[PDB]
């Protein structure tokens, strides 16, 4: 809750398709600024490439949303 | 009203029908309300009109379609009057119990008079013309006694 | 027509004046009554003065103009 | 007032933005081409920007055949709107990915005030010259004026230093007082030209808006809101037909892909209604909710107080000052509640609140001062309770807005005091709902002053005061004396007609056009090829239905009222007004006349005397018992089978009905004579079979009755006919006259100089036919009841067809009377069409025709066919709304009578005759569906008539083209 | 159905107040919304039932028959049952006896065409070629009673009995138990000339190619109403006379 | 009104508000109506109006601010309306 503001117990409980984390207010400002510093970082070719996990999310982003099929 | 859509949807799709030109439909028991036999007789009359007024009435009622008949793209449902320059043909179908399917086509009168000579489409307008004052009296006079 | 045809019996071209002014009023009243019959909403009268069916082929032509359904 | 209004299943949706937004394209394009649009107008780019706003693949495709099939050489209208489609395709291919945007593109209109010669006071919203574009807009509103001094580059620059801004917002000082702020202003102003220039998008915006009624500030800030995205609940304390009407004309027009418009019936005045629409909100859609967390409340609901000073403060102050303040605090509260149940601390509601900017300082307002004042004290709440999480503040200082109070706007501009319209009040407002606002918000709460800097005239209540005294003196004393320069006038010199529309009911032939342009249109090749014998072609046609005749139902069908002469037609059919010629009260009347009163009606008041009771009695409405013999749904006649538990009293009965009791009852009656008069006693005795009659609340209480007053004698169908027949006979005898008279054959035996006797058919038919005479025979036997001996006859299906040839047609030709449930009419027009191909007939009357009575109305409703009225009235549905086909809504089909008639025929004939041809019929089929087990249910074997054979077309059919067809000819 | 004693039901005005009966809270409402003023409804709080009270000048119907004089009808044989051809339980619990008799002659026709399995038509046609226009005079006449009368009377009816009552019902359930065709369906009325009709329609039909096959032919069944208003009307022969 | 913040507004909060914010004005207001059916102009009331200095500062006091803050609409009324000569506005802001 403190870092990416989901809670697991509620995903393990309910099973949820979609989970919409919201960025408002400070903790939400928190919370988009640990989503937007994970990074993917690959060593290829001798070459330390870092894509960005969640793309989407930026400075001006309210909201971000996990999807499934079924859960 | 999903079969029905599903139906003319159908016909579009297999008679190849151009993307993007869907039948505008007309929905007259909104207003008329469902007669159990008067209702192809009164679609028929309305889309007769519609023929001749070149107007396509709305579904007033539309207050908002359902989300299934999206996937019909072939099938427009306006809520409000539309003044077109033409209607060319129009569809009436009607669905009764007991498998009661019926389609009909209304074409506009005047792809007839495109069949026939500039001299017999003359006397022929002549004669409506004289029929037209002829009835207009018997109307009238018919109407006020 | 039957506007032509009154103001044949009643208004007479050698003199080139009604013959009598009920007759002009017939005439008028007549007119009025096309205008009625054939105005969609309100609208001034063409013929706002009986005087002038002094030349009444010409009312008769502006009335009919104005109206042309009435022909 | 603190009565209860909301209900969730009075909740209406409007999210068929998809079809809304092919509707607006089809209807902008038309109008163009018919000229109703000559040039590029703002309106025109307001519904470009919508139909962007709503623009997807399927539009993009619609829109790509509309224009590309339009031929230019039409005239230049055509050309222009080829151009403009074009150019409006390319741009929603831009935005096809692009979220949709709020971009007001409206010119901006100032006050305008007028006094004429005679004192006449006329306001005008004048184009203002200075100000042209929204853009424009914000730069003055950034730019200010000089009251509003005090001792690659965006707006916020352009300020000039040491002013005030028009807009502007306001930072808490730390003494406790709001006070302009350069960095917040700026950040505003800078978000209004984004705004105006680029449009602001509301995608995955939640917004609740209160008082967003016609006319109001809120109406523009939904359409604003539709226009970029968001998901509004609209709530309405006027909940009805035409306030439901309003907000789906609105929905259709700047209802933007993935917006959704909740029109609810709500009273802010009562807490019920408040606690009740934030559970329906907030709870999932499961539950009967909509599964929704607000991101903004926008509370402008509110009642006028006028004329209320401080002794007047009473009731209605004490309920407008609930509603304004109290139940707001309610409604918020309850949003906190419902997202700290659900652990929301990360998704604040952005609650705008209407604040003004006087306090007192006009007076006779009531408590509307009290509840603007107090709604400053949640800045404070904000941060001083623990409700800053799921709440963000947001005070929007709402200026002078022009909707009396409009006389004077010019007067009060005159000073750089800057006011507003709704639209640009509107404006301002959604730009508090900008991203860059709601994060500031979000980090404190926000004061927005819009007051156009009102606040800086000194003694504002008083000034405006002598602006209307001055206007109102200048009005009063040029009238007075420009009435007493007439009547000096008219004393010193003594003492235009004015004509007024009379109804002429044209039967609406089609239009026939010159040969040439006839041709045109038609193929070259198609002179000689057809055999006109075997075209077939509607030559009339009528109805008698919910609306009158054919005429009057397409009125209401096309133009949703009626002209003069539908009107004046719906009248005559009512029996409202009759005829009258000859002597009326000594002087003679030649004309309408009121049928009660027998009072001369001219054809003007014929509408403002009828309208009123011809809609009342017109179309789809509550049964009317007097229609149909006494049927009352509500009180549906029934009867219980008892036993007899005692002996009753003995009755007196004839010898004849006490031997059919004897004959009954067995040894269960007792039947005696009276030696005093020759009558009998009748004794039921205990063990008797009795029925009782019993009532029951049957739930189809609406039907599409033809309209109340319809007779046929009004047509001239004489009593003897009326008794005999059936009603449904009726209607088809009015149908079959009125269809021969759009036809133009006045005498039916007309017909016999062009055909033979043998030559005429009628092949219309009935899905259940003489239904009243069913009801007879069935029933009111039964009952022994008054029943005419040849109740059976009149019963038949085919007897309404026998009536009309036995009445007007006296053919000798073939009789087809075709059953087909809802079908029949399609079956008889495919039937008739049928017949003059093979040659039996060359006229045929087809058409169908059905009745309306209890007994069916009840079978229907037990299918559960029909849609139950008490669920409607539970949705909040009216009568005119009960039939709404392709909604997501629609619960059932809606009841209706009448009869439709059709004179088909062949074209070579119906050339000869020389009679109207309103369609060619150049197809009819009927067919069934498969093997299943229920019949109601619909199915797509009427597909059929679509149905080819694909498996090689590489190449085209030579027979599909005419000219090679031709060249076989 | 008796024609000697015909049952039908006389209105009375009720001289004295009957002896309260017992009936359900929904049938004591049913009776006080009817009578109004006319009638007292109770509760009985022993059983929470409700005692109903008839008052003096209620409307009440007594049973009384009718000796009717057209006793002789053409009748299918006795023991006639058409699970005896083959039509199950269900169907013959959900259609009229038209419908049934409809259903047999289809089958016995199909069997005179020699076609044992319907379905081999549609090796010949398409399964829109394959047309029905027979029809009836007066259609599911016992639905109608259905409908009509034991509707009006409160006792258990169907709920689809209406579109049991239609004249084109029958010839939709020969479609949808035996055809499953797709092609033309025109149901005629015609009184005693529907068969007629119903040859014409289908000559027609053939003729226009809409279809290749027909089923053509009428049916009609007899019922207590009919017979009673072909008596009133004096069409039929008077059995006393006789 | 202790421990009613916002979402605690309930009936308690309604009441409090009548007594404090409403009743007093319609208090105020049938002094006027007395007085001007009397016809005293020249001796007007002097209504003492207790006013808070901090309108929300503290919270969870119901309606409180609400209607110690709308109390001083007063001021504006007493030039704007027609009851000046038969009462005159004293808002007191009472401290700690
Ligand atoms: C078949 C119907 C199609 C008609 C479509 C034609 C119009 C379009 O293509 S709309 C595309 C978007 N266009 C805009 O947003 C322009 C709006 N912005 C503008 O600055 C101006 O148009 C206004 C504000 C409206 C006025 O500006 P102006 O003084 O005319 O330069």
């Amino acid at each position: 809750k403190d870092t990416y503001g989901f809670s697991i117990l509620d995903i393990v409980i309910n099973n949820p398709v979609n989970l919409t984390i919201h960025f408002g207010g400070e903790k939400g400002k928190r919370i988009r600024e640990n989503y937007s510093a994970m990074i993917f970082e690959t060593i290829v070719d001798g070459k330390l490439k870092t894509e960005k996990i969640f793309k989407e999310i930026n400075e001006h982003s309210t909201s971000y949303t996990f999807r499934s099929e079924k859960g | 009203d999903k079969n029905e859509s599903a139906t003319i949807n159908e016909m579009m799709k297999h008679l190849g029908r151009s993307e993007g030109n869907p039948v505008i439909g007309v929905f007259q028991k909104f207003l008329t309300g469902h007669p159990k036999g008067a209702a192809g007789a009164w679609m028929m009359n309305g889309a007769l009109q519609i023929l001749n007024s070149g107007i396509i009435p709305g579904n007033r009622n539309a207050d908002n379609v359902d989300k299934i008949l999206e996937q019909f793209e072939y099938v427009l449902y306006p809520s409000k009057t539309l003044k077109t320059d033409g209607v060319r043909a129009v569809s009436i179908t009607s669905f009764g119990f007991g498998q009661k399917g019926g389609q009909a086509i209304v074409v506009h009168p005047d792809y007839l008079y495109g069949a026939i000579t500039e001299d017999r489409y003359n006397e022929y307008v002549a004669k409506v013309s004289a029929r037209e004052k002829s009835a207009y009296k018997f109307f009238h006079n018919g109407m006020i006694y | 027509e039957v506007a032509k045809r009154l103001v044949e019996l009643m208004f007479i071209r050698s003199t080139n004046s009604w013959f009598d002014v009920t007759w002009r009023t017939f005439t008028g009243d007549f007119l009025r009554r096309v205008e009625e019959r054939f105005t969609k909403s309100k609208t001034l009268s063409l013929i706002q003065s009986y005087s002038l069916l002094d030349k009444p082929d010409e009312a008769i032509e502006k009335v009919f103009n104005a109206y042309p359904a009435a022909r | 007032g603190v009565a209860t209004s909301f209900s969730r299943k009075k909740a209406r949706t409007f999210d068929s933005s998809w079809n809304w937004a092919k509707q607006s394209l089809l209807s902008l394009y038309f109008e163009i081409i018919h000229g109703v649009l000559k040039n590029v107008d703002r309106e025109v780019v307001s519904e470009a920007i919508n139909i962007m706003n709503r623009s997807n693949d399927a539009l993009i495709k619609f829109m790509e055949y509309h224009i590309s099939n339009t031929d230019e050489t039409k005239g230049e209208n055509y050309q222009l709107v080829k151009t403009l489609g074009e150019q409006l395709i390319e741009n929603c291919k831009q935005v096809l990915d692009v979220d949709p945007v709020y971009k007001d593109v409206a010119k901006p209109t100032g006050p305008k005030t007028a006094i004429d010669k005679n004192g006449n006071i006329t306001y005008s919203e004048e184009p203002r010259e200075k100000v042209r574009k929204l853009s424009q807009y914000v730069q003055e509103m950034a730019l200010g004026g000089p009251i509003t001094k005090e001792s690659s580059k965006t707006v916020s620059s352009t300020i000039p230093r040491e002013t005030i801004p028009f807009l502007h917002l306001r930072k808490k000082t730390p003494a406790g007082d709001w006070k302009y702020d350069r960095q917040l202003s700026s950040l505003f102003l800078d978000g209004l030209e984004k705004a105006a220039f680029n449009g602001v998008t509301f995608k995955d915006k939640y917004v609740l808006i209160t008082g967003a009624g016609k006319g109001s500030i809120g109406a523009e800030v939904l359409q604003g809101l539709l226009q970029g995205g968001a998901k509004v609940v609209v709530t309405t304390s006027r909940f009805s037909k035409q306030v439901t009407d309003y907000y789906q004309s609105i929905y259709a027009k700047y209802g933007a892909k993935g917006s959704t418009l909740i029109v609810v019936p709500f009273n802010q005045g009562s807490k019920q209604d408040v606690e009740a629409l934030i559970e329906f909100i907030y709870d999932t859609e499961k539950n009967g909710g909509l599964g929704w967390d607000l991101d903004a409340i926008i509370p402008f609901a509110a009642i006028p107080e006028q004329g209320i000073e401080l002794e007047h403060i009473d009731s209605k102050s004490e309920f407008a000052h609930r509603i304004m303040l109290t139940n707001i605090l309610r409604m918020m509260g309850c949003v906190k509640k419902q997202k700290s149940a659900r652990g929301i601390e990360t998704r604040p509601a952005q609650v705008i609140l209407p604040m003004s900017p006087n306090h007192g300082t006009f007076g006779g307002d009531g408590m509307y001062s009290e509840s603007k004042l107090s709604l400053e004290t949640l800045f404070n709440r904000w941060h001083s309770e623990s409700w800053a999480n799921q709440l963000t503040v947001c005070g929007a200082i709402i200026g002078w807005t022009r909707g009396a109070n409009n006389i004077i706007a010019e007067g009060i501009e005159k000073m750089g005091v800057r006011t507003f319209s709704q639209k640009e009040m509107a404006f301002n407002l959604l730009g508090l709902l900008t991203p860059e606002v709601v994060e500031l918000c979000q980090k404190s709460p926000v004061m927005a002053d819009l007051n156009g800097g009102l606040q800086f005239v000194p003694e504002l209540k008083e000034f405006t005061a002598k602006l209307r005294k001055e206007l109102v003196e200048t009005s009063e004393v040029r009238k007075a004396v420009s009435i007493e320069t007439a009547l000096e006038h008219k004393v010193v010199n003594g003492n235009q007609v004015e004509i007024q529309p009379r109804a002429n009911i044209q039967l609406d032939f089609p239009e026939l056009k010159p040969y040439k342009q006839v041709k045109q249109i038609a193929p070259a090749e198609l002179e000689g090829l057809l055999d006109l014998e075997r075209v077939i072609v509607v030559t009339g046609f009528a109805e008698v239905g919910p609306w009158g005749s054919a005429r009057t139902r397409w009125e209401m069908e096309a133009f949703g009222e009626f002209s003069l002469e539908g009107c004046v037609e719906m009248a005559w059919i009512m029996g409202f007004i009759s005829y009258h010629n000859g002597n009326l009260k000594g002087r003679p009347y030649t004309g309408w006349v009121d049928s009660k009163t027998k009072e001369p009606v001219d054809d003007k008041d014929v509408k403002a005397k009828y309208e009123t009771s011809i809609l009342e009695h017109s179309g789809i409405r509550l049964i009317e018992p007097e229609l149909f013999n006494g049927y009352n749904p509500e009180k549906k006649e029934m009867i219980q089978e008892v036993i007899v538990e005692e002996d009753l009293e003995p009755f007196e009965a004839s010898k004849e009905t006490a031997e059919q009791f004897k004959h009954q009852h067995g040894d269960k009656v007792d039947i005696f004579e009276i030696p005093e008069t020759g009558e009998y006693s009748v004794k039921l005795l205990k063990g008797a079979t009795l029925y009782i009659p019993k009532a029951l609340r049957f739930d189809r209480l609406v039907a599409g009755q033809i309209p109340t007053g319809w007779n046929a004698k009004t047509y001239g169908i004489s009593d003897d006919i009326i008794s005999q027949v059936d009603p449904i006979t009726l209607f088809v005898l009015v149908s079959v006259v009125e269809a021969f008279i759009a036809s133009g054959i006045t005498d039916p035996y007309e017909m016999y100089k062009y055909v033979h006797v043998s030559e005429v058919g009628n092949c219309s038919g009935s899905g259940m036919g003489g239904v009243s005479a069913l009801r007879g025979m069935f029933k009111d036997r039964f009952k022994d009841e008054p029943v005419q001996n040849d109740i059976l006859q009149e019963s038949f299906i085919n007897t309404m067809s026998a009536w009309v040839n036995m009445l007007l047609i006296s053919s000798s030709g073939p009789i087809k009377t075709p059953v087909g449930a809802a079908a029949t009419s399609v079956e008889s027009v495919d039937i008739g069409v049928e017949t003059i191909l093979s040659g039996k007939a060359r006229i045929c009357i087809v058409g169908g025709y059905d009745d309306f009575q209890e007994e069916g109305s009840f079978e229907f409703g037990n299918m559960k066919a029909t849609s139950n009225t008490l669920e409607e009235f539970e949705h909040g549905r009216t009568p005119a709304e009960m039939s709404r086909p392709a909604t997501t809504t629609r619960n059932g089909f809606m009841e209706a009578q009448g009869a439709g008639i059709q004179i088909i025929m062949q074209a070579d004939l119906a050339l000869k005759m020389g009679v109207p041809i309103y369609g060619i019929v150049a197809m009819a089929a009927t067919a069934t569906d498969k093997i299943g087990r229920s019949v109601p249910a619909p199915g797509k074997g009427i597909l059929t008539t679509a149905r080819e054979h694909h498996s090689s077309v590489k190449y085209a059919s030579p027979n599909l083209n005419m000219k090679y067809r031709k060249r076989q000819l």
